[PDB]
C-alpha cells in the first residue's frame, strides 16, 4: 500500500 | 418518465491511507452534486493530489481511476487544517466535473471525465460481485487504516505536547512517553491493528501527567 | 460508463383479473427487450386489448395506464390456446415499443410510448412508498385473483366435460353439478378467497360421476 | 359483455 | 424487540419439470403460515409426493432438501384438476410443519421438521452467492420448464380434441394436425426452447378447423 | 437451520451533535459482537453518557432510546485525546450487554437490555418507512452535524495556537482572530451548514500569521 | 432431469 | 453547563 506524494487528508 | 440516468458505481477520491471515500453515492440519480470538505495529510504540505476513482471498493488501488490532478499553493499550515473542498458534478449528459479549491488562498483547479470513462457494463457486474466477495478483506482494510490514521494523530499530538511542555513534564514521566512513543510509531508502521490499539493504549497509561500539564497551560 | 439508463419503475400489462403481470423489472438496463407469450381469457374471444402499465402495484387500477391498444382477428379456440406473444422492447433513446402478435393468424399490433410518459421522479418515490406500505393487501389481491382464475378454469372445464359425457351423464347429476357450477360462477364475482375456494372445493364433491365418465 | 382480458397460455 | 426470527432462504416444495416454487419467502419474520392449492400431472394420478425444500435456486436438485412425504387416495380425474392444498405453516419455534389436503376425498398427510435442519450460516451465504451467480442460467432451466409445460398441455389437450372432434374433422387436417402434433412431442424431449416454440406455434397454424369444431360442440 | 434470529433495526449510540452512530448495522445475525472507540467531545471532560440507540434515523431524538448510563473517571485531556472503548454484545438469547471502557484509566461500566425492548414489529416498519421518507433531511441533519463538529475543532485548536503563540502574535491579529472565532462560535449554534463554512473560511483569513507562528 | 414417480402439477 | 457528549476518537 505506498503514500502519493501529496496525500488527502480529514479536515478536523 | 420511463427510464432515469443513474450512477452504476460509487465515485470519490483517494484518501490517507490508500483508501476510497466516496462523495456520490452507487444509483444516484443525475444530474447531481456533492461537495465536502477535505484537507493535508502533512504539516506544512503545500499541494494535494486529487486522485478520482469509481467502484465499490476500499482500498484505493482495487478501484477503477478516472484521473487526477494537483491543487497547489496551500499555504504553510499543520496537518488537517486547511479547508480544501472538492465537488463532484455530474451533469445531464453524464460527464463528471471534480473540483477542488482551497477556501483560504481562493486557489482551484478542476477536470473533466468523459461519460464513457470508467468500467463497462460487465467490468460494473465484476466490481459487485467481487466488492461483495472481498467484503471482510475490505472491510478489514478500512478498519486498519483507521487505527493507523488515529494512532498517528495520537502520536505527532502527544510530541507536539511534550514540546510544549519542557521541563515542567518530570523526567520519568518524559522517558515513560518518550518509550510508549517509540513502540506506538514502530505498530504503527507493521499492519497488526491489535498491535496499534495496545500501543496507543499504553501511551494513554502514561501521559496522565502531561495531559494535566496540557489543562494546566491552556486553562 | 460513469452512467446507465435503467426503469426507476416495473413495465408490464394488465392480466386476467385486472392485475399487472410484469415484463421489463424494475431496474433493468436499457437497452432490453422481453417477450412473453400470453393467451385469451374466455373461450372463442376474438380480440384481446393489450393495457400497458406502469408501476409496483398488484392491481392495474393503481399504476400508471400508459395506453392500450387491441388485437383482434384471433381464431375460435378455448380459453388460453391462442398464442399471442407480447414483446416489451425500450431504444437506447428510451422510447417503449410494446407489440402483440397473434403466433397463429400471424395478426400483430403495436404502440410506442415516448420517453416522457409516466410518471415524473416524484410520483416514482410514492409509487415505490404506496407499494411497500400495500404489501400485504396488495399479495391478497393478486391471491384472490389467482384462485378466482382457477375457479374460472375449473368452472368451463367441467361444463364442457358435462356436454361432452351428454346422457352417459345421470339426472341427479346433471342437476347437482349445475347447482354447484352456478354457485362457483357467483362466487367468483364476489371478492372473499375462502368462499371462491369452498365452492370449487363443493363441486369437486358432486363431480365425481363425472370424473369416471370423463376418464373414458 | 365483450371479453378484452389477456389471460395465461396454457 | 431487539432481534426478530427470519427465514434466511426460501422454503418450499418440488413441482413439475423438477423446480422449486416457493411458499415461503426468504426474510419472513416467523411465526408465518402459507397455503396453496396444487395438483396432479398426469391423468389418473392417484397419489402425489410432496418433496420440502430449502433455498434459492431454481432446479430442485440445486436446493436443500429438508424431507418428503406421500398423499395418497387421490380419485381419477384429468391432470391438474384435483385440488390438494399443500401448508406450510412455521412456529414461534422455527418447527415447519408442510401438510397436503385433498379438498375432496378429505384425506390428509403431513410432517414435521426440527428448525435445525437444512443449510447452517456459512452454507446459507454460499447458497446466497450461487443463487446469484447462476442467476441466468437458472433463469434459463425455469423457463424452458414453463414452456415445456405449457407445449405439454397443448400437446394433450389437442389429441384430447382430435378423438372428441371423430369423423367431423377433415381427412387433410387430421393429417396436418397428426404430423404437428408428433414434431411437437418429439421437441419437447429436447432442451431446445425455441424449438417446443416453433413446433407449438406450427401446431396452432394447422388447427383452425379443428378449433371451429370445438366451438360448434361445447357453443 | 430453518430460522436466524437478526436485527430488525440498527443499534448504536448518540454521539456529538445529537446524532446516532450505528454500532450494530440492521439485519445482523446474532450472537454478535461489535467495539468502537470513541473518546470526549470537550478538553478535560471528565464523564461521558453512553446514551443507546434503536432505529434508522440519524437524529438520536427520532429514534428509540433504550437507556443510558454513565462513564466518569475520565482524566484531563484535549477534546478527542481519551480512548473509551464502546462494546455492543447480543448474545444468543437476545439480550443486548453494552459497555464502556476508559483504555486510560481502566474504568469500566455497563448495562444489560431485555431482548423485549425497543420497538414492536409495527413500530419497526413505521420506522424504516420514516426513515426512507425523510432520507434527505436525515443526510442533511448529519452533514450538519460534521460540519459544525468541524468548525469546533478549528475553533479549540485556533483558541490553543494563539495561547502558545503569546505575545510572538501582534495585536491586530491577536484581536482579528479572537473576532473570528467569536463569530464561528456564534454560528456553530445555528442550523445553517454553509454559514458556519463562511465563518470557519473567515477565520482561515485572518489566522496567515497565527499559522506562521505555530509553525515553529 | 429425471422425474419423481407422482409430480406436483399447477392447479388449473 | 456540563458536556456528556461521545466524541469521536483522534
Amino acid at each position: 500500500p505506498r503514500p502519493p506524494q501529496w496525500a488527502v487528508g480529514h479536515f478536523m | 418518465v420511463l427510464l432515469l440516468d443513474v450512477t452504476p458505481l460509487s465515485l470519490g477520491i483517494e484518501t490517507m491511507g490508500g483508501v476510497m471515500t466516496t462523495l456520490i453515492a452507487k444509483n444516484t440519480t443525475i444530474p447531481t452534486k456533492h461537495s465536502q470538505v477535505f484537507s493535508t495529510a502533512e504539516d506544512n504540505q503545500s499541494a494535494v493530489t486529487i486522485h478520482v476513482l469509481q467502484g465499490e471498493r476500499k482500498r484505493a488501488a482495487d478501484n477503477k481511476s478516472l484521473g487526477q490532478f494537483n491543487l497547489d499553493g496551500i499555504n504553510p499550515a499543520p496537518r488537517g487544517m486547511p479547508q480544501i473542498e472538492v465537488t463532484f458534478d455530474i451533469d445531464a449528459d453524464g460527464i463528471l466535473h471534480v473540483s477542488a479549491k482551497d477556501k483560504n488562498s481562493g486557489k482551484e483547479q478542476k477536470i473533466t471525465i468523459k461519460a464513457s470513462s470508467g468500467l463497462n457494463e460487465d467490468e460494473i457486474q465484476k466490481m459487485v460481485r467481487d466488492a461483495e466477495a472481498n467484503a471482510e478483506a475490505d472491510r478489514k482494510f478500512e478498519e486498519l487504516v483507521q487505527t493507523r490514521n488515529q494512532g498517528d494523530h495520537l502520536l505527532h499530538s502527544t510530541r507536539k505536547q511534550v514540546e510544549e511542555a519542557g521541563d515542567k513534564l518530570p523526567a520519568d514521566d518524559k522517558t515513560a512517553i518518550e518509550s510508549a512513543l517509540t513502540a506506538l510509531e514502530t505498530a504503527l508502521k507493521g499492519e497488526d491493528k491489535a498491535a496499534i490499539e495496545a500501543k496507543m493504549q499504553e501511551l494513554a497509561q502514561v501521559s496522565q501527567k502531561l495531559m494535566e500539564i496540557a489543562q494546566q497551560q491552556h486553562a
